[PDB]
């Protein structure tokens, strides 16, 4: 029931080891081990065949084979009801008592879910078939009173360590494009026709490692940027992307909000691959995907979605709802104040958020023939109460930089506040 | 005694526990001797072809009703069955002596149980195939043995038996 | 050799485990063990065969396919030529010298031996394979001097622990009726004609605990029950006797000598199931078998043939033989002194045994609209060398009660001698 | 960089050693749970039918060209593999607390590598079935665990890597 | 010598025991190498597919005399053929040095002797497939070794001889 | 590269266990096994299969069958691509640290050569499928430095201990003889017109133990003896030589120069079967095998090949080249004084060697109707640096007998330097 900081999409969540059903419904026996005595339960594998659990919310989509096709794409799990993985347990009793053991069948819990929005419009779980459960104690009194007790209700227990690993998988309906040469510092995408017609995810990889900007023409749509788990140090060309077909993602940053106008800045890696996913572009005038690789320290914004604000122009609140980052990581603002530059002239702004909190950094974006250059003119510990005013010379760009400390909800809102 | 149960009247579908062994079936797999220190072992597979369970209906629950109801509530035996399951156990015979142990299948009981006025009216029993036991003791050609050890002449459960009910609808 | 307080019919005996047979002809094999090195022989069950040996007096009836099905109905055995019950031994040498391991196939020896009137007039050995024994001992010298020995004569000898258990089996070429619905405090079963044709058994169960007494309407013939064995705590139907087509049965009481004029009295349980044989009765009157529910210290005969004695009105010696209970167990004598009522009038009398020795107990009957009660008259602590006279009420009647210390013969005498 | 080598230009065939875990796949194949000083075992048999070789071709090396170089100089994996090879892992649970331990396929890492300039231009990799390995973590239903423990995102060797090549010729 | 006996002359069939290991079979299956504290195991199946009978008959005795003579008196091999059963060996290697253990089968020894004046005129022998058994020796590339550890020239049992007779009769 | 003391034709060589190829492409795999866990690499036998490596010298004629059938006289080996044999290696990691497990196939290398007067003339190597090694050792860290290694050449190494064991097996294209009853004390064989197309060998054994001497009935050609490995008590028959086509043979004593006039010397067990290999007599004159048993001391030449030395009537060097015993073994010379015989007629001589070193014996052979007799003259502690000089009585007989103490060469050259 927490805040889920991801992006619109299908993700594969392994929810954990150790799930078995209640009522021993996945008991396989229980041994009584006499004092000096060994006992053991084994499962051989003399029959390869396992029984996996399932359970889905759409049928239709979401049917068994679809969902076994994500945790495919998730994890590449390659056997999904058959086994030749033996597990065997053995315990010897003390000499001077008498020990139980028992053993279940168990599962791991891979839940498929269709998020869209901070909700979750789909769902199914599947139960992957696991490598047991023992359970050893004094072995109870034959005489033990037996109590009337009431079967527990159907369903789960989750008996093994706690886990829950996110991991999120190509939209299988939306086609994959692809830029085949590895991208120098410079280079320009037109977005296909099919843009019109469904949202597409970019595949490429960078020549050099670095810091990047990349932008539509217009910061119109949001891009949202992916890397492909596992993609580096595998099969590898100079002169040409090598594909893996990994549809396992690993969500940078990005933003599906509609009118989030804004460009990403973001640390590439040439040894990988990433994923840049354009929403459905509807309209008949050719799109376009620009990459430039950013030297100086642009870089302290290192992968984060930079938002252009919009309607400075007046006074008091100026609020800006986004998909919130997750603790630890940013989202950014860019600002150039509303008036004409001559340094003495100037505006009073108080920076705030609202619904998460977070760590806020105030930077004076310059220009340089060297490329762009950050100047840090504020820092503040607290942004959901922040109530000191700064002074912005108008006509000049800052980038305010927030680091989220603290996940309450799905929106991170921002606060321009103009005291003048 | 056995009959009074807290219940209101209906028809129960209860798990009496694992750990049953069956009467008189005491050494129908045999035992092994062995002395000196060495270490004996013995264990087996309850492959569908052997483990078979053991029914003993009454009028108003059949076979189909027990097995039905059971494995509604319960674990699915007939599922399970398909995959082999192994159990073994082992037991060092001592220094200047011989050692005896031998094996038998244990079940889990399921009862169908007819309740009127908190007494048990009708009693279906289920065995359903578990795993296995093992019984030691220590010998020489001049001990005599309580026979009991050998045999067991009433269905009972070696650990500690157990009352899961759910009340059966339509 | 010894003696067998059993009734006539049929019985599978479980004589042990660990048979084997001479001169290694079960042999598996011997592995030399060297210093710090461990061994091990494994019957893996790569194949699920398994041979028994089987050896009958009368291979018409008592067949290998016949003593099966005995063995099936005394002990419920399935399978008797395959195993999926694996063994193993293993050893480890000790530092300072070899080990040698020697491992044999073995049988558990049951017996089906037909008994009629102290006698066994046929018989069966049915050698069931079992798991195995191994013989582990310091190595023996590959120098040790070679003994001339002659091989042993063909046959059997026993490793394991002492064992002799009795089960006893419905005869099954004498038919089985039923009495459907528990009996209630007084019930009367009409014996169908069958009878004239051979004996018959019939399986009931008492609707209330307590003690009985069960006789035919003249106390002839003599009746035999017998318990179902496991037959308690299964199935059961209030209004109905659920079977469970149990063919184990266990001797409570009972005599098959013709002239036996008796009844019985015995402690039943309603969870469990009981069958009474009923001779067969060569006549075309049709018989009874009257079932009492007795309360009051009548109860005191607990599992016993009460034999009723006749021509008493005679002086000196009045021997009655009878099939001996066994050691513990109890058989009992009524007597109704010749002579009519009126307390003074007595008559001396010397109770005594003559084969097996005993614990005696004499007790005066007594009727109330209560039901009966036994009045401890006295008690005897030697009955085979009992001399003591005791005076009883003429036309009053006595119960004396046997309980055997010690079973030298398959026939209890007992002599009620008339001193006057 | 990983792409600096000190050869002569040429195509070679590297072994990058044995001990390769892949990304994302730790958990496949299932964990298990013990507790209480009892001792837990998890085996397999990597049967032709399951353990199949991962290929990542280049342009200038296919599959082919990637198999037969390698099975020329190093380990014929593609008749290996008729043969059925087994492997196991035992761990005793800790006296009053959980143990948890799951298995991965471990693999020999093969690259197919195109020097120039002392640099690796083009990079083909192979990952032919090994063994197995397990890890292993004792718990509770109030610890939590660094998510590392369950979870490689990107390939790599627990093993020392290694790098022994030898120059294709043709 | 070998060929004094103290029999009333005829014709016997005799066991000469267990633990008879054959000549230069030796390294037959191979053997195993570990180090450093590892536990080396090896095993077997004497199926009847492989572990097949050794005849050396004479003119007095075939095949077939010597065969019936022995399943008549002792252990009928023909039958336990058809019945798999196996056993295996285990040894540490010491702490820094080398372990070397090779297997061989084992039989039992049964010959068909023709006396005459208490001595044995004609002699025919039967090798019947056993167990087996294990040599081991510590060991570096600098140790020479004797080698009968390797050898065996003639028959011979690593048990004590046997001499259980009895005279055929017809 | 040793010198091989034995005579022309094929051996089977055992040359040890543990041979594996170069750059681990026998490498079965490697488990980490981490502190306080257990690891284990299995072959189980679920396939039977097994891939032996062959490598031949003459496709033609040694070609792998050929090779296996070879193995299979020498060995016995029965099995060559298949086992049922099981290994396992089994290894748990101490408290502190981690342990690496590796564990490759293994072959034992079986040589096959055609052996011709010190000249290995054909050869083919074997290499039988073994049952594995296992290495050990502290596991290698994750972060220690990859270092560039190229690899090593293709090829065996020698892992299990050093083992070198010589088997002669019959040659396959010379034919077998047999003297069916066990030769008297005196014999004679007529060697079959066979001979002039291709040496025979020739199957017998003594009816009684002793020593023999054997020969052609002109010391030519010269001959050597075998013995039948393992062919000693097994199937035994007083009055016939029981064959068991044992095709193993261990060389006793004898040579194949042709101009080596001589005859053997050996001692016979009954209860074994002998091989006495007769070369190729291109003649159509008939040869003959002469056989008699010997007593006295001449058994003090037990197995060694008489050389009848001639052209003695000279003056200095008087060499003899002969095919070298081993180190252990002997090989005699007969000498007949040149002159007639008068006690004092004498000559001196100085024995001596060249080749190979070994320590001398002087015997002065007498008669007897008892049979023969030597009488020791003196002895010689060095025959390389012999110097000593001898006399000799003219027209009488002396037997020279030399033990090999050092084997440097191929053949030994005797030296019956005559001063006078
Ligand atoms: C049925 C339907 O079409 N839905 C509309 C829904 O779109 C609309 O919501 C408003 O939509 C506008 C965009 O057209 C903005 O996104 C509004 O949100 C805010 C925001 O929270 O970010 C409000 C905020 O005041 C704005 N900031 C400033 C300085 O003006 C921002 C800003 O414009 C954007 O973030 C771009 O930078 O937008 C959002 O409420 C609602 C009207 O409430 O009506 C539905 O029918
Ligand atoms: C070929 C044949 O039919 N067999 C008979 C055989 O029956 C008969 O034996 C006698 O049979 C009578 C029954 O008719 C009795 O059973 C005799 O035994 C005794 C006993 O030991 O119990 C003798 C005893 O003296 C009797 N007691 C008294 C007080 O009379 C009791 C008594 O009658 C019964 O126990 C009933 O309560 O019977 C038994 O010897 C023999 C004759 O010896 O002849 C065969 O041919
Ligand atoms: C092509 C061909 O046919 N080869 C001949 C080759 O045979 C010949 O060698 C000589 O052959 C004679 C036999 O005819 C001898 O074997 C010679 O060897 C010696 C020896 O070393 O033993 C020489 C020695 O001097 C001789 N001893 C005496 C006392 O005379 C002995 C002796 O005769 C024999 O050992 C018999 O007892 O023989 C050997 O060199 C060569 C000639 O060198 O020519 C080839 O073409």
């Amino acid at each position: 029931q927490t805040i889920l900081p991801y992006p619109n999409g299908l993700y594969v969540i392994n929810k954990g080891d150790g799930y078995m059903r209640t009522n021993d419904k996945d008991l396989i026996g229980t041994l009584l081990i006499e004092s000096s005595t060994s006992g053991s339960i084994i499962q051989p594998r003399l029959r390869n065949t396992t029984r996996p659990l399932f359970n889905t919310s759409n049928p239709t989509i979401f049917s068994q084979e679809y969902t076994e096709a994500r945790l495919n794409d998730a994890f590449n799990i390659q056997l999904f009801n058959t086994s030749t993985t033996l597990f065997k347990f053995v315990e010897e009793a003390p000499t001077n008592k008498n020990i139980s053991m028992k053993v279940y069948n168990t599962y791991e819990k891979y839940e498929l879910i269709n998020y869209q929005n901070g909700n979750i419009d789909d769902k199914a779980e599947y139960y992957l078939p696991s490598l047991g459960k023992c359970e050893v104690s004094d072995a109870p009194s034959p005489q033990a009173p037996v109590v009337e007790t009431p079967v527990d209700q159907d369903g789960f227990i989750q008996t093994g360590p706690n886990e829950n690993i996110i991991v999120g998988v190509i939209n299988p309906s939306e086609n994959i494009e692809e830029i085949s040469t590895p991208i120098p510092d410079d280079y320009t995408y037109n977005i296909p026709t099919s843009i019109q017609n469904n949202a597409c995810y970019v595949l490429f990889k960078v020549n050099t490692t670095g810091v990047y900007k990349i932008t539509t023409k217009n910061n119109l749509p949001p891009l949202i940027i992916y890397e492909a788990i596992g993609s580096s140090n595998r099969n590898m060309n100079s002169n040409n992307l090598s594909n893996d077909n990994i549809k396992a993602i690993k969500y940078i940053t990005g933003l599906n909000r509609s009118d989030a106008k804004s460009y990403l800045i973001v640390s590439l890696f040439k040894d990988k691959n990433y994923y840049i996913r354009i929403p459905q572009i509807s309209s008949s005038t050719t799109s376009q995907l620009i990459f430039k690789r950013e030297l100086g320290n642009i870089s302290d914004l290192a992968d984060s979605t930079v938002n252009i604000l919009d309607n400075l122009n007046t006074s008091g609140t100026h609020y800006y709802t986004r998909q919130s980052p997750d603790v630890g990581n940013y989202i950014s603002y860019q600002l150039t104040i509303p008036g004409d530059f001559n340094n003495i002239a100037s505006s009073i702004f108080s920076f705030r958020t609202r619904n998460n909190q977070g760590i806020g950094t105030l930077y004076r974006l310059t220009e340089s023939i060297n490329g762009y250059n950050l100047i840090t003119i504020n820092n503040y510990s607290d942004l959901l109460n922040n109530v000191e005013p700064i002074s912005l010379l108008n006509g000049a760009t800052y980038i305010f930089r927030v680091k989220v400390t603290e996940l309450n909800n799905y929106n991170i809102i921002f606060d321009a506040y103009r005291n003048s | 005694s056995i009959n009074n149960v807290n219940l209101a009247d209906g028809n129960y579908v209860v798990n009496r526990g694992d750990g049953w062994i069956l009467s008189r079936q005491n050494q129908n797999l045999g035992g092994n001797i062995s002395n000196n220190g060495c270490t004996a072992i013995v264990g087996d597979l309850r492959i569908r072809e052997t483990a078979t369970p053991y029914y003993y209906p009454t009028a108003s629950f059949n076979e189909e009703y027990i097995k039905n109801n059971v494995q509604n509530v319960f674990a699915n035996f007939t599922e399970a069955s398909e995959i082999p399951i192994g159990f073994e156990f082992s037991k060092t015979a001592p220094s200047n002596k011989s050692l005896y142990m031998y094996l038998q299948y244990t079940y889990i009981r399921y009862e169908i149980i007819k309740v009127l006025q908190n007494t048990v009216t009708e009693r279906a029993v289920l065995y359903v195939p578990s795993l296995g036991y093992v019984k030691s003791i220590e010998f020489n050609s001049e001990e005599q043995i309580d026979k009991n050890f050998y045999f067991t002449s009433q269905d009972k459960c070696i650990l500690n038996e157990k009352f899961i009910y759910k009340k059966i609808d339509d």
